[PDB]
């Protein structure tokens, strides 16, 4: 059982400040994902074996079942060696992969007396122990004696050891950029010798369309056609790779991909940007003590694995579609969606839901949602019943309706409203009675305001309400 | 080899309004209290001292991008609440932050939109520090004749935004000068 | 303290106010704190002044003599005890509280406003 | 062997890669650098701060409570979550971490309480261009700074003989007025240091154990690095940045990219680091602390 | 480079209505309680009557922009040819000497005048009270000019008395058609200073 595990995801993908950065983050998870995918295939590729191996992938991991034989274990650590020496050839900290296994027999496969758990626990441990020694010395020394002659820092990509060209881009971030231009019309990716962006195995990526990836087939060429959530493809080396692209600002007059203000210049409240970061909590226990003493087996981790998989890469693109939204990172356990304020709220509220009725309930979303204004660098940018019932169901709409049927009462009165609910004082709580007794609201609007504030609980609510209401 | 401190507190002759938020002013995340960054200070010097006359004004602060690299010899420090006002308004009760409105008229129309603006009370008081970093013995008199002349312009001149719109207007007094590192006398030296 | 809600509510008998205040009874009343409202908060110190202790004083006067000329101002006057609360802020020579009593009245003229015919 | 302590009042900016990034403690790197250029503006001798003092890493502590980075130790449980997401371990419960007496609960306890600073952005513009005369964009820019309650700070570990204590207590006498951090003539990182003796503290540096615990960022010498990854667990931090005062053009100079173990690894064989030098194309050399201050448990 | 500052006081001939804070109160410093003159107010008068003394056209309504001379005067930093402003106002507080004179007297600061409406078809009255500082009070102002060039200065400083001897025949704060907010200048002094550049020979009425 060979587990994989990418090192420094969270940080590369999170050194991003230009104007463009909307279209280089879309690129930049497509591009580690891409990565993860064709050196998975490539690994299976030496193992002269089948696609059917790979049990699980998504974020940074990846589970395969192999072979237990001598060939195969000399294989896996002459791969891992080139592999180590690729990475350290080009990024050198910023990206790493991690190789490890533990022997498991067929008896331990059918569960048995619950060992399926703990090798999948001893596999997870040494994973993430030999994350400890990375670097033999010599590799250690090779670093650190390099007196050459060198450019400076990618702009788009924060990297002192990269060298700049023109416009002050490097190559990497440069392909980033136009394979992020192609993202949006063509569906099909190529894993092509000449290409444009550097990947593991001397290899490179480009865009094709079907028309021109069926002339490939049929030019019988080495290739491994990537697709996006296509089925029904049927040309060459099939691929339905499962991503969530979506991008509310191609749905405007211009198809071409658009800046952070696309979303920054809604006038329907204040122009900032929204952000939402998502895990399932429950996740760890469910891939590791999944079903118990009776379901886990290697079959049913397998389908709970892919169930997962499939709903955060399908389902999200289908929901976002009523939504000012863009989807980022999405994949394994994380989601990452970009857009209006309310339209993120909103969004999360409803994917939140979603999930409850696909999981039916038994898996749980934590998120985290907030404010920021426009391009800032997304890099730092990035770094419920209750809410959705009391708050944004009852207090909001009742606030709404108040202040859509009485005019005058802009954000001057409610930003009053805010000085003397914030300084909890009783002063500020007569103060706010005159206020209301002066404000020409119906008297139920007033009376619930006051009586909301009156509660600790209610006057949070309410003064979230309103808050949102800016 | 010596460094010198000037020490001292500032006044609002009329309100200020830095407003890194812009309509916020700067505060401090938690104790909420209002601040002023040195960054306006410096620049509003460095500006003013330019336009008085540049190899006295690289000297100053420092400029270090043109070929040729002078590290900074005056250092700003940021700014906070003397403990006296916070005592003065304490016992008399009063706010520390105002909140003027405004407006602005459309020509042909004369419909007027509103404006709201947060603005630092008058009378308040902020204390700064200043460190001076003697590397030049025979340089001293002459950098802290240009330091008063920045004062000067400074007292005469507004912080912030909108000034003039007026407000901004600030002043100077309880200034001393101290040398804490060395043995410079720092007793001939003056800033009003 | 809303306890003047309390006591309007209590004073809606079977409909007539007060058995027959109206809020324009109330003319010279509300002038009058308004009038203390205005000279108080131009003080700085909320220790009284005593030309302000003698407006007091002049306050109580038209509250005595109100009282006199109407039966409902005599019992509205005397049930919602303006007069030991006067005569308090009068012992204590304390502006703040000046105020209390100040918004104490808004209160119990605007709830009345509200609670008429 | 005496430990400095450090409290601000003024928020500090200490940066990774931007100016807009902010960051809670400094290396070693950066604190004998400090040192070194006050050493060399104030005139005084370099020679007796080079091959004698050790240095260890900043460190943040509370009221009256003090702080040490998380071994790196293979706990064997399964959780790996809770844990996961602790940083700084209390002085008070250090030995009981390394004996594996530490509870899940207890760990979230620790968590919650650890609070000891916060983060914020300010927002700076540069109207240094055309703006000051034609129409042109103003040019708005953003730092990263950190601040702490006004019970907190930083503290240092440092030993040595009597003298270079001395000296060292001397510099940072000046230095305090100085900078420590990023943006030091913009307004930030000015601080007040005081001298102080902790027991506890003294006996955990004075235990004997087995393990090392690394408090500093160094890396062996060329020569014992082989020797040194016997039984290592450990992680690896580049760090670049410019140079200060090296030849004309600042944008040119650039120090070569360096390595170096983290602030709690954890190794088997001890060696002895060295300022290595990170110069070429230089007027004069350029240094980088590269020393461990270790402790036996 | 100089500065030069004008300084004067502001008497209020009829009753004057800022009134920022919206009953309807008049602005005042949470230092004294007392009712102020805000400088943008004034200066935003001032802007007004002397583009409209000057060329105002339709198209030139539309945009915000204004003859040269006021621009120049008041500064725009809006399109193109951006022109710092050379003249800062500052705001007006109410004197010392006033203080003296109605705390002797025992005035009050604020009269509280009622007002009322008269719609037609029904003739029912609808009242109201507003706040205006009292008659004869005065409030000291301070103007700072810029002098960015040379020659300009006497041009600057005639278009300035034209501008002052305009806002004397007008009204700051509201209702000024309703008879409120009238106010007269007097007292005026010019003095450089910071700088190098003589004022003896510049006036303003
Ligand atoms: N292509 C990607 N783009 C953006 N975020 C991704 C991508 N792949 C994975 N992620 C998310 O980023 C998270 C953080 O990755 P991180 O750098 O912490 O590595 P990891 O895969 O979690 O493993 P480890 O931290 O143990 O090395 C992952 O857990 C995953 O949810
Ligand atoms: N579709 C999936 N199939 C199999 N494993 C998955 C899938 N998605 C995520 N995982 C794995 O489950 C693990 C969950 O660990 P992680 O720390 O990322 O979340 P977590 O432990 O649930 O965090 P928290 O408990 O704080 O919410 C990850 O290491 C990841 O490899």
């Amino acid at each position: 059982l060979l587990s994989m595990d990418m090192s420094g995801i969270q940080d590369f993908i999170y050194n991003i400040s230009g104007s463009k950065a909307l279209k280089s983050l879309r690129s930049r998870s497509f591009y580690l994902e891409l990565m993860l995918e064709v050196i998975v295939d490539q690994l299976l590729e030496r193992l002269e074996l089948a696609r059917a191996n790979l049990l699980y992938t998504g974020g940074g991991h990846a589970y395969l079942l192999v072979s237990n034989t001598d060939k195969v274990k000399k294989k896996i650590t002459q791969f891992n060696n080139e592999l180590k020496k690729w990475f350290m050839s080009e990024f050198t900290t910023d990206l790493s992969l991690s190789m490890a296994f533990e022997k498991c027999s067929g008896d331990d496969l059918m569960n048995t007396s619950g060992n399926y758990r703990t090798i999948w626990r001893n596999v997870s441990s040494k994973l993430s122990d030999i994350k400890a020694h990375k670097y033999s010395a010599e590799d250690i020394l090779k670093l650190n004696h390099f007196h050459s002659y060198g450019d400076r820092e990618c702009k788009e990509c924060l990297r002192s050891d990269i060298d700049i060209n023109d416009d002050g881009l490097c190559s990497i971030c440069e392909g980033i950029i136009n394979i992020s231009n192609d993202l949006r019309d063509k569906s099909f990716f190529v894993l092509s010798e000449t290409g444009k962006l550097k990947m593991p195995f001397n290899k490179f990526i480009s865009v094709i369309d079907y028309e021109e990836a069926e002339m490939l087939v049929q030019n019988n060429n080495q290739v491994r056609i990537y697709s996006k959530n296509k089925p029904y493809i049927g040309i060459g080396i099939s691929t339905n790779l499962w991503m969530c692209d979506y991008d509310y600002a191609s749905q405007n007059q211009d198809m071409r991909e658009k800046g952070i203000g696309s979303y920054v210049d809604r006038e329907e409240g204040v122009k900032r940007l929204g952000v939402v970061r998502a895990d399932i909590d429950n996740l760890g226990a469910t891939f590791i003590s999944g079903i118990p003493e009776k379901y886990n087996s290697i079959s049913r981790t397998a389908t709970l694995s892919r169930q997962l998989s499939l709903f955060f890469k399908y389902e999200l693109n289908h929901l976002l579609e009523n939504y000012q939204i863009t989807a980022i990172y999405s994949g394994g356990d994380d989601l990452f969606l970009i857009g209006a304020w309310d339209d993120i709220i909103e969004a999360s509220i409803y994917i939140n839901d979603k999930f409850k009725e696909f999981t039916l309930d038994k898996l749980t979303l934590s998120a985290g949602v907030g404010m920021f204004s426009g391009k800032y660098p997304v890099s730092k940018m990035a770094f419920w019943d209750e809410f959705k019932k009391n708050i944004l169901e009852e207090k909001l709409l009742v606030l709404q309706q108040g202040f859509s049927q009485t005019d005058e009462h802009g954000k001057a009165f409610i930003y009053k409203m805010l000085a003397l609910l914030r300084n909890n004082e009783a002063i500020n709580i007569a103060r706010l009675a005159y206020l209301l007794a002066r404000s020409k609201m119906n008297e139920d609007f007033t009376s619930k305001i006051f009586n909301w504030a009156q509660n600790d609980k209610d006057k949070n609510q309410l003064i979230t309400a309103l808050e949102y209401y800016i | 080899y010596s460094k010198i401190k000037i020490s001292g507190t500032i006044e609002v002759v009329t309100g200020l309004h830095i407003g890194g938020g812009g309509s916020p002013v700067v505060r401090d995340l938690q104790t909420k209290l209002p601040i002023i960054p040195g960054s306006s200070i410096k620049g509003k010097m460095r500006n003013l001292l330019a336009k008085h006359f540049d190899e006295r004004v690289l000297r100053l602060f420092g400029s270090s991008e043109k070929g040729n690299i002078q590290r900074a010899r005056l250092q700003i420090s940021d700014a906070f609440f003397s403990e006296k006002t916070k005592e003065h308004f304490a016992q008399n009760d009063i706010a520390y932050t105002e909140t003027k409105f405004e407006n602005t008229i459309n020509r042909l129309t004369a419909v007027a939109n509103p404006r709201q603006i947060e603005r630092v009370t008058r009378g308040s008081e902020f204390d700064f520090v200043f460190i001076y970093n003697v590397d030049e013995e025979s340089q001293v008199e002459d950098d802290f004749e240009n330091i008063e002349k920045a004062i000067h312009l400074l007292e005469n001149d507004y912080l912030g935004g909108g000034g003039t719109r007026g407000n901004g207007r600030i002043q100077f007094k309880d200034t001393n000068i101290e040398t804490v590192v060395g043995e410079y006398d720092s007793t001939n030296l003056k800033i009003k | 303290m809303t306890f003047a809600h309390e006591v309007v509510k209590s004073n809606v008998k079977n409909q007539v106010l007060f058995n027959g205040l109206t809020t324009s009874k109330l003319r010279n009343l509300m002038e009058q704190v308004n009038r203390l409202y205005t000279i108080a908060f131009n003080s700085n110190e909320d220790q009284l002044n005593e030309e302000f202790i003698d407006e007091l004083e002049y306050l109580k006067i038209k509250f005595y003599y109100e009282a006199g000329r109407e039966k409902s101002v005599d019992e509205f006057l005397k049930k919602t005890l303006m007069f030991p609360i006067i005569d308090r802020v009068i012992k204590k020579e304390s502006k703040k509280f000046f105020l209390d009593y100040c918004k104490y009245f808004e209160a119990l003229v605007a709830y009345a406003k509200y609670y008429q015919k | 062997t005496k430990v400095f302590k450090l409290s601000f009042k003024t928020p500090v900016h200490f940066g990774k890669k931007r100016l807009s990034d902010g960051e809670m403690t400094i290396t070693a790197d950066t604190l004998f650098s400090a040192l070194f250029i006050e050493t060399l503006q104030l005139g005084k001798d370099t020679d007796w701060l080079l091959n004698d003092l050790i240095i260890s890493d900043t460190f943040p502590y509370e009221n009256e409570l003090y702080y040490l980075p998380k071994p790196l130790i293979k706990i064997d449980s399964d959780n790996h979550k809770a844990f996961k997401k602790l940083k700084y371990v209390p002085v008070h419960h250090y030995n009981q971490y390394l004996n594996g007496e530490l509870s899940a609960e207890d760990a979230t306890d620790l968590n919650d309480i650890f609070n000891i600073g916060y983060f914020s952005l300010q927002t700076k513009v540069s109207l240094i261009a055309q703006e000051t005369d034609s129409s042109a964009d103003s040019e708005p820019y953003s730092v990263g700074t950190f601040t702490f309650e006004p019970e907190a700070g930083l503290y240092f570990i440092a030993k040595g003989s009597e003298e270079t204590l001395d000296h060292l207590n001397n510099i940072m006498t000046a230095l305090q007025y100085s900078g420590l951090g990023g943006k030091r003539n913009a307004g930030y990182g000015q601080f007040e240091y005081e001298i102080i003796n902790n027991q506890q503290l003294s006996k955990l540096l004075n235990q004997n154990g087995k393990h090392s615990i690394l408090l500093s960022t160094a890396m062996a010498k060329k020569e014992e690095i082989e020797s040194a990854l016997k039984e290592a667990r450990y992680i690896l931090t580049k760090r670049s940045g410019f140079v200060q005062s090296t030849n004309y053009s600042e944008m040119l100079v650039k120090k070569s990219d360096f390595y170096s173990f983290s602030s709690g690894s954890v190794f088997k064989n001890i060696f002895n680091g060295d300022i290595f030098n990170v110069g070429h194309n230089g007027k004069h050399p350029v240094y980088r602390y590269a020393k461990p201050l270790w402790l036996e448990v």
